[PDB]
């Protein structure tokens, strides 16, 4: 295969300033790469978009909650690609 | 209600009507219910004239019915067995705060339990984390604020210590239970007195806290409060202690 | 008569356009720097019934509003009411006193505006060895302050700064330095911190090797350096340098530990060295004696701090120069 | 089934029930079952207040079941004069057991020194005869397995105003009995 | 760029611009703001408006509502209408522009008669408990046409939730005012009212009630 992730379309954000943040937090886990726990990353998010406004967001919470899962399953899927990958090159 | 708010006073009553005397499916046996089995029933010998406070209680039965069966389906039943403080506590466990202040209005109660109830929330979001004011923003959404109403900007304990002294602006007791159920909680659970709470209920009254200084160990604190005690006597404080007294000695 | 007697404090509006005088003469006097050049007296007032100490400005992000203060126990709160607006003609500007803040029964020592972008707030302290401060709950109204803090000092209060806030981990803080000169008390600035998470002020540090009457602080500006500077001017030249090691999760504004260090000392005013002023970036210093001399000073390749100028206010000052090695 | 949905019952889950909607009738046999429940809810000689309460605690078991029979209790609560008795209807109701139980407390305090206080010289507790013993043993276990099953039982009677077992049982528990029932 | 003293808005473009290339958005934030607050200083309302979307704070947005809100009580005409008509989903941030909108939604679907969306919009804002006291008055105003209905369509139930809302704003606008009084001078006469309207609402009610089950024939 030559597989690609599919773009992130993010709404009420700036790809840039959250690949940014991205590469700034992500951590050494214990499989070999430095990358940024889910949980860690959900709240981290919850918390900086809670950071700003709050005036009438309150009906759009479902909007956010839908995009952070998204995201979540968007990094979850970039880890299941790429573990394949030193198997790959074992085998 | 309508009908009979309405009215001028001369007709502002109506007869409780007599008990029994229904059926359904017309033409039948006199007596048949959905609801049965029966004790006693109510004096209908002498009977009772209705008037818009009894009819505003009996409202505020029914949509507090209404209020509680739409957060929660669970509680209809119950509301049609509960009183009024007993719908105050279900009310403290629910969150609808201002239908509380409703309810202490209509049927004069005791705002206190209310006090202790939202203050126990209270701290445990002075204690707790994000999660804690995620499930806060959504009651706290209910209520209002003037300075700015929302801004997830600042945690939910801050408002909720914001929204403790705007009750406190715009509901009164001559007596001060609220103050006394709030200290007594904070300092049940550790709570050193917030400032602005010390300024303002002592720019009301000051020997009160004296003798809960007394009461639950504040001793030093105690102390300061009888150092500015005896300079104002010496000049004048009494503002701050909620004293009038022109003060140039003792 | 005002003003033309003794000046008791200048303020100028941020980023400098607007000057402003208070006296002893219990006046004030407003002055504004045309664009076009040359200082215009744009109003005068009388404030208070005291020797008018200070005047400082809230920010233009926050209106024209001056707040005073003085020999009077109190501190008024101007404000600039535009008399009309929208195109055709502007109506007479006027001053409206928005609040005295009467908190004190000594000399008003100082009165000093937050930063804004944790939101504005402001600091009295007193004489009393006391530090009052207020925050606006109402973003609408003028004459609105609500008492968050205040601070016993246990040292009569003379001058007070506020700590710059630039991460989204740090919380303000306040320095205090005290004009108190007795030979037997140890440490004349003190140090307290909002620690966030008993959600108020616990002291942060206080520092000893201080024993002079304080006249002036200057905090750095927080920058991306987790270490921050102090200059201090007393009667002497002092500047401290101060990293942030680590500190508590919990008892964060209590405890601190700060690598504290005496940095750079010139006792070369030889008078009550009165004042600090710093670079915007606070990279360059000015120091102002009892003498009437001021010392310019740059840090050198090894961060080294030295008098690159002298001025006298009592002679002519020391010549320009261009031409060294 | 013994909890036919005629009962007036409702909860959050009870929608899809016809305690919403209007109207329900179970087969004739439940019904008739169920039925001569509701009315020994109501009629009862003592020498049976015992094994009926086995029905109770039988019933117990199960939070709607528990919710159920708290309901028909409730229809046994209230001012009457067929709970109040021992022979002809059933001596128990929380009306019941809680008048019993105050006028238990406020004896045995009268026996005893007032709150703040386990023991002091005073006029003789009352008197328990060992089926004083066997009917309170019995309608406790019932009432723990109510409140266990029925969280909202459990609120409305932490919520009783007139009833405040809280310091009632402060109280008892200061008193020093054949502590069983402590 | 917080030492210099802003005059010149192109200037401040400029460096709009000069952020934009590394999006700075916090910079915008504050220079937003102070050039909105200078605007409303000179009373240059739009102006100060544009600012504000700009810095995306939807708190002056209120803020400056609560002027169209009173300016329009005070002048019977709507501000900015052009402005307000085509702002997108940006209402759906700030609820007093949300009701603005709304406000001009229903002048608008009434003028043009669709009575049918024009109350489950109004059912919908009620509902949302829109507006502060000193317009919830309006909010109680707006049902006039709907009693003038001369014939209906709507549903038995949705009469229900209709006068349901309607006393219930009608005990809220009295607690309101006090947590046990009234205090504003307009209640009185509207009280009145409030009277003679639900008196035609209840007569409707009959008429409605019997249409509907007449509609069962």
């Amino acid at each position: 295969s030559n597989e690609i992730p599919e773009p992130l379309q993010l709404d009420f954000f700036d790809r840039s300033q959250i690949e940014q943040v991205i590469a700034n937090c992500e951590h050494k886990n214990r499989r070999g790469q430095t990358v940024c726990n889910v949980k860690l990353l959900h709240r981290v998010l919850v918390a900086e978009v809670n950071a700003l406004q709050g005036m009438a967001a309150i009906g759009q919470r479902p909007l956010l909650m839908e995009e952070i899962n998204t995201i979540l399953q968007y990094v979850v899927e970039r880890n299941k690609l790429l573990q394949c990958l030193h198997a790959k090159r074992h085998a | 209600l309508n009908c009979l708010r309405l009215i001028r006073p001369e007709y502002a009553w109506i007869v409780q009507p007599v008990s029994g005397a229904v059926y359904e499916r017309p033409g039948a046996s006199p007596k048949r219910n959905y609801d049965g089995e029966s004790s006693a029933v109510p004096s209908s010998s002498q009977i009772e004239i209705l008037e818009l406070r009894d009819l505003e209680k009996e409202y505020v039965l029914a949509q507090t019915r209404l209020t509680l069966a739409k957060h929660n389906p669970s509680t209809a039943a119950i509301a049609g067995s509960s009183a009024a403080e007993e719908m105050v506590a279900l009310l403290v466990q629910a969150g609808l705060f201002d239908t509380a202040i409703s309810l202490c209005q209509t049927f004069k109660l005791g705002l206190t339990s209310i006090f202790e109830g939202l203050a126990c929330k209270c701290i445990r979001l002075q204690q707790g984390g994000e999660a804690a004011q995620a499930e806060a923003w959504e009651w706290l959404a209910a209520n209002q604020l003037a300075t700015v109403i929302t801004t997830k900007e600042s945690s939910a304990t801050d408002e909720a210590w914001r929204l403790m002294i705007s009750y406190l602006d715009k509901y009164e007791s001559k007596n001060t239970l609220y103050h006394h159920c709030i200290i007594n909680k904070l300092l049940s659970h550790g709570v050193p007195l917030p400032n602005w709470l010390i300024n303002r209920y002592k720019a009301m009254d000051a020997a009160e806290l004296l003798r809960l200084y007394l009461k639950y160990d504040l001793l030093e604190e105690a102390a300061e409060l009888v150092l500015e005690y005896v300079d104002a006597l010496l000049g004048k404080g009494h503002q701050y202690f909620g004293i009038q007294a022109p003060l140039s000695a003792t | 008569a005002d003003h033309k007697d003794l000046i008791h404090d200048v303020s100028f509006d941020f980023h400098g356009r607007r000057m402003a005088t208070c006296s002893s003469d219990q006046s004030v006097k407003v002055w504004d720097k045309s664009e076009n050049g040359n200082w215009h007296c744009t109003a005068s007032w009388k404030t208070h019934s005291g020797s008018v100490w200070r005047v400082t400005w809230a920010h233009p992000e926050f209106g024209q509003v001056l707040a005073s203060c003085s020999f009077d126990r109190t501190a008024a709160v101007w404000e600039e009411i535009v008399g009309e607006s929208n195109d055709k003609l502007r109506g007479q500007s006027h001053w409206v006193k928005r609040t005295t803040l009467v908190d004190s029964r000594t000399s008003v020592t100082d009165v000093k505006f937050a930063p804004k972008h944790m939101g504005l707030m402001l600091a009295t302290c007193s004489a009393d060895g006391v530090v009052r401060i207020y925050e606006a709950p109402d973003v609408m109204n003028l004459s609105q302050w609500s008492l968050q803090h205040e601070i016993s000092c246990k040292l009569s209060c003379s001058c007070i700064s506020w700590n710059p806030s630039s991460s989204r981990a740090h919380s303000p803080m306040i320095a205090v330095g005290s004009d108190d000169s007795s030979p037997n008390i140890m440490g004349k600035v003190q140090i307290y911190e909002y620690n966030e998470n008993t959600r108020k002020y616990a002291k942060a540090e206080t520092l000893m090797s201080v024993s002079d009457p304080v006249h002036d602080i200057a905090f750095a500006p927080n920058l991306g350096r987790s270490f921050h500077i102090l200059a201090v001017a007393t009667k002497d030249v002092r500047i401290f340098t101060m990293k942030p090691l680590r500190k508590e999760l919990s008892s964060s504004g209590g405890v601190t530990k700060f690598e504290i260090h005496t940095v750079a000392q010139f006792d070369n005013h030889n008078s009550q060295v009165w004042r600090v002023s710093w670079n915007i970036t606070g990279t360059v210093l000015a120091s102002s004696g009892d003498d009437g001399t001021v010392r310019l000073w740059k840090a050198n390749y090894m961060d080294n701090w030295k008098c690159i100028g002298v001025l006298k206010g009592d002679g002519n000052p020391v010549g320009n120069s261009y031409q060294g090695f | 089934e013994y909890w036919c949905p005629t009962e007036p019952l409702q909860s959050t889950s009870l929608m899809g029930s016809f305690l919403g909607v209007a109207h329900q009738r179970p087969p004739q046999r439940q019904v008739l079952l169920s039925k001569f429940v509701r009315q020994m809810s109501d009629l009862l000689p003592a020498t049976l207040y015992l094994p009926y309460l086995k029905m109770l605690r039988g019933l117990a078991s199960g939070p709607q079941c528990a919710h159920y029979c708290f309901s028909l209790l409730k229809a046994n609560g209230g001012s009457s004069a067929e709970n109040l008795q021992a022979a002809g209807g059933s001596p128990v109701s929380w009306d019941h057991f809680f008048h019993s139980l105050m006028l238990y407390h406020e004896h045995l305090r009268r026996d005893l020194p007032n709150t703040d206080n386990i023991h002091q010289r005073h006029p003789p507790l009352r008197g328990i005869t060992q089926r004083e013993l066997d009917g309170l043993i019995a309608c406790l276990q019932l009432t723990c397995t109510i409140i266990d099953w029925s969280e909202s039982a459990r609120l409305a009677l932490c919520e009783h105003a007139q009833w405040m077992p809280v310091v009632v049982i402060l109280g008892l528990l200061q008193c020093s009995i054949p502590p069983l029932l402590k | 760029m917080e030492r210099i003293p802003l005059s010149t808005e192109k200037k401040a473009l400029k460096a709009l611009r000069i952020c934009e290339q590394r999006q700075m958005t916090e910079q915008v934030r504050s220079i937003c703001k102070t050039m909105a607050m200078q605007s409303l200083c000179n009373r240059r309302l739009g102006s100060a408006l544009s600012w504000s979307i700009r810095a995306k704070d939807a708190a002056f947005a209120t803020l400056i509502s609560d002027r169209f809100l009173k300016e329009y009580c005070e002048r019977g005409n709507f501000t900015d209408l052009d402005l307000i008509d085509n702002l997108g989903s940006a209402m759906l941030l700030s609820d007093r522009l949300t009701f603005l909108g709304k406000y001009r939604e229903f002048h608008r679907m009434y003028s043009q008669e669709q009575f049918s969306e024009a109350a489950s919009l109004l059912l919908s804002l009620m509902t949302a408990r829109i507006a502060p006291c000193s317009f919830w008055l309006t909010l109680l105003l707006d049902a006039l046409p709907l009693l003038e209905q001369k014939q209906v369509i709507f549903s038995a139930e949705q009469t229900y939730e209709l006068m349901r809302c309607l006393e219930d704003r009608m005990a809220a606008k009295l607690e309101s005012t006090s947590p046990d009084e009234i205090q504003k001078q307009d209640s009185s006469i509207d009280n009145t009212k409030v009277e003679m309207l639900r008196l035609a609402l209840a007569r409707n009610l009959a008429r409605a009630i019997v249409t509907e089950g007449a509609l069962q024939e």
